[PDB]
């Protein structure tokens, strides 16, 4: 087919330069297509839906019940009961007993051996 | 032996827990982490003490078990243990259910079993069990004519939907949402909440949003739904405009008015979340701290606004992004630094920080993206495929073609369809450019690839909302016409006369709406605006005066961004012809000069 452009001469026509628009786009990403992935999810998370259960218990002053309080490395089913706490991805900051009641402090100290807590990653 | 009263043990379990929450934002070392979990350990053990060493009533057993299991779920990986406690509790409650009001407790057992535990597990195997049992539960409850069980059945229908989403059963999700929504009371907080979940899910997947869901979203009433959920409505309406590249001015003004009148509501309500009272004794608490907290919300809105202006790039809108993405970044840094208790798990704060970090990653990513648009060069990874996309574009910029880079990115399973499609379109452009300039020998291997890549573009486009995005729809039309018509290609691909008229007709719509002097309206994406006017000017305009004015404008427009020299050169050839035909001597001289200048730059 005939077009005036390719017929007539002009600067660069003999050089290695794109003379038609599609060839000009070979080394030009369509960057005006700005990706938006993750933005909707950002609105959607973090999200929690829960069922609040507000019911007071152990209110009867006459209640006489009391409590006796003095109480592996291989793949096992017993490790279902052994507590494994979650290693967090981050530190929330860049003495934690302060503020605890004396009784809470006392029970905590008496049972310090049981505090060999295991913290693990997913 | 050492003894404490039953209430003293119970309150100690609470004290240890609540004190851990009080310092949850102060863990800066291993020592602090040991102390935090040391407290949680004691709290759990004290709870276990009650269950094993005391005779608890059903209500006492319920309360203790729930508080304890709440910690197992949020603080530990002991999900099987948690499940055993709830399952045990459930069976005990059922034994007394006849002569004791225990429905609330039983339904909470089911919620923990079917919603909380599976979500924390995040295991496909357990999701299938949960979904199976959840559907069984719903089927059983809808058969009860009682209003309480009918409402509870609605809650667990919603749980089922959430389980379908996690299992990526997208057809089931849509079916379940529709069935769920259709049974809800119209113009209720509950229905409008579920519809927001629906719209957000669709946007996350970039699925087309049905009209009824759209109208349901717009009809959402602030005073019925509350300021927290309405902020979510407004946010989603912003994302919708962003995804379709629509105008956000109206939607910005709505947020403005909302803040003026409901700022105080969000600030005074901060932390307490959103409580949806479905029924008396059926209350759902909803937490969305990024949207429900005033500072966090504005931060998100500023991000969305800035992202929407990226494509504008060089003008005043672009300058906004370059100015305020840094603000979003710095604000986010402070939100991380000044994160507070409470009284929520350290792990809740941990997840919020992780989201904050993703926002930082978005700021950096879009900074680089806007610079790439501006300069025509590449110098994060908040979403899948973003890093290697920028790397692929870098190769293409360097004349490396980047077919293999784009192809591999379009084939990876973790990447969004949007990224896949950008990769396929760039890949098509490269291959089509090669069909044009390559000899007849390699023409065989290049045209099939064009046809192959193109069908892939059509397939993905047809199952995303991008098919309703004018920038995207126009890009498709432009690229098809460029590859099927001279003088836009030397070797145009074969096509029927019906196909030509089809795409030419699409062009006419975009060009008549975006000609250098209605959802065919294109944002001022520089490269796009030039190509549409170039294509329209070449194919649709007959008048010499009009053709000259358009070619002149196209020619000059190219200067606004880097990387546009070869495009400008081709445009320059066209403009030179129009000058030559019009016999405009001065304009021929200047245009030839500009072409000479472009040749010297390009051939460096």
């Amino acid at each position: 087919l005939y077009f005036q452009s390719n017929a007539m001469s002009y600067p660069g026509k003999d050089k290695n330069i794109p003379g038609r628009i599609i060839e000009a786009l070979e080394d030009l990403p369509l960057s005006y297509l700005v990706p938006k992935d993750g933005l909707a999810a950002l609105v959607n998370a973090p999200m929690r839906v829960s069922l609040p259960f507000d019911k007071t218990i152990f209110t009867s002053a006459d209640d006489g019940r009391d409590v006796n309080i003095n109480v592996s490395s291989i793949k096992n089913e017993a490790e279902k009961e052994r507590l494994v706490f979650k290693r967090p991805s981050n530190f929330t900051s860049s003495n934690f007993l302060e503020g605890l009641s004396p009784l809470a402090q006392s029970v905590l100290s008496t049972h310090k051996g049981l505090n060999d807590s295991i913290n693990i990653e997913k | 032996g050492d003894k404490l009263s039953i209430s003293q043990v119970y309150h100690l379990a609470q004290e240890y827990r609540d004190h851990a929450y009080s310092i949850a934002n102060k863990i800066g070392s291993e020592e602090g982490l040991k102390q935090y979990y040391g407290l949680m350990n004691m709290s759990i053990q004290m709870f276990q003490l009650l269950k094993t060493k005391c005779t608890l009533s059903v209500l006492e057993d319920s309360k203790v078990t729930f508080e304890m299991v709440e910690l197992l779920i949020q603080e530990t990986y002991n999900f099987d243990l948690a499940e055993l406690y709830i399952s045990s509790l459930k069976e005990r409650l059922q034994t007394h259910q006849s002569d004791t009001d225990l429905v609330e407790e039983i339904m909470r057992c089911e919620f923990l079993l079917l919603h909380d535990l599976p979500l924390m597990r995040d295991s496909k195997f357990h999701y299938k069990i949960a979904l199976r049992n959840c559907n069984e539960l719903v089927q059983y409850m809808v058969n009860l004519q009682d209003e309480l069980y009918q409402n509870w059945a609605s809650v667990f229908q919603y749980v089922g939907v959430m389980l379908c989403i996690k299992l990526k059963q997208h057809r089931r999700v849509k079916t379940s949402f529709h069935g769920l929504l259709s049974q809800c009371r119209e113009k209720s907080q509950w229905k409008w909440f579920l519809n927001l979940c629906y719209v957000n899910y669709l946007l996350n997947e970039r699925f087309p949003i049905p009209e009824d869901a759209l109208q349901e979203l717009r009809s959402t009433e602030l005073h019925t739904v509350g300021p927290e959920l309405y902020a979510w409505k407004l946010a989603l309406e912003m994302v919708i405009q962003l995804c379709k590249d629509g105008n956000i001015t109206d939607h910005l003004n709505e947020f403005k008015n909302f803040f003026d009148t409901n700022k105080q509501s969000l600030v005074t309500n901060e932390g307490k979340g959103c409580v949806i009272k479905i029924m008396p004794r059926i209350a759902l608490k909803v937490e969305l701290p990024m949207i429900f907290h005033y500072k966090e919300l504005k931060n998100i809105l500023l991000l969305l606004q800035s992202v929407s202006y990226i494509v504008n790039c060089y003008d005043e809108k672009g300058n906004f992004s370059r100015k305020f993405l840094p603000k979003v970044y710095s604000t986010t840094q402070k939100l991380i630094k000044n994160i507070a208790a409470g009284g929520v798990s350290m792990n809740e704060l941990d997840s919020r920080i992780q989201t904050y970090k993703s926002i930082l990653e978005f700021c950096e990513f879009y900074k680089v993206w806007e610079q790439t648009l501006l300069k025509g060069a590449v110098v994060l990874g908040p979403s899948p495929g973003y890093v290697r996309l920028l790397q692929a574009m870098k190769v293409q910029f360097e004349g490396g073609g980047a077919v293999e880079e784009y192809t591999r990115l379009a084939q990876s399973g973790g990447t969004s369809s949007e990224v896949k499609m950008i990769s396929l379109l760039n890949c098509y452009t490269v291959q089509a450019a090669r069909v044009s300039r390559c000899s007849g020998d390699k023409q065989g291997e290049l045209v099939e690839q064009c046809n192959k890549v193109w069908l892939q573009v059509e397939k993905l486009l047809q199952e995303t909302d991008l098919q309703f995005n004018p920038i995207w729809e126009c890009t498709v039309t432009i690229l098809w016409l460029f590859s099927h018509f001279e003088p836009f290609s030397w070797n145009p691909l074969p096509c029927s006369d019906k196909q030509r008229a089809e795409y030419v007709s699409k062009l006419r719509e975009f060009y008549s709406s975006n000609k250098f002097v209605n959802r065919f309206k294109l944002k001022k994406a520089l490269l796009l605006q030039i190509l549409v006017n170039y294509l329209g000017g070449r194919m649709l305009e007959h008048d010499l005066g009009e053709i000259y004015a358009i070619s002149a404008k196209c020619f000059d427009m190219c200067r606004q961004q880097g990387g546009m020299r070869k495009v400008q050169y081709v445009i320059g050839i066209w403009h030179l012809m129009n000058c030559t035909v019009a016999m405009r001597g001065k304009d021929v001289a200047l245009t030839n000069a500009k072409l000479e200048a472009l040749v010297k730059q390009i051939t460096s």
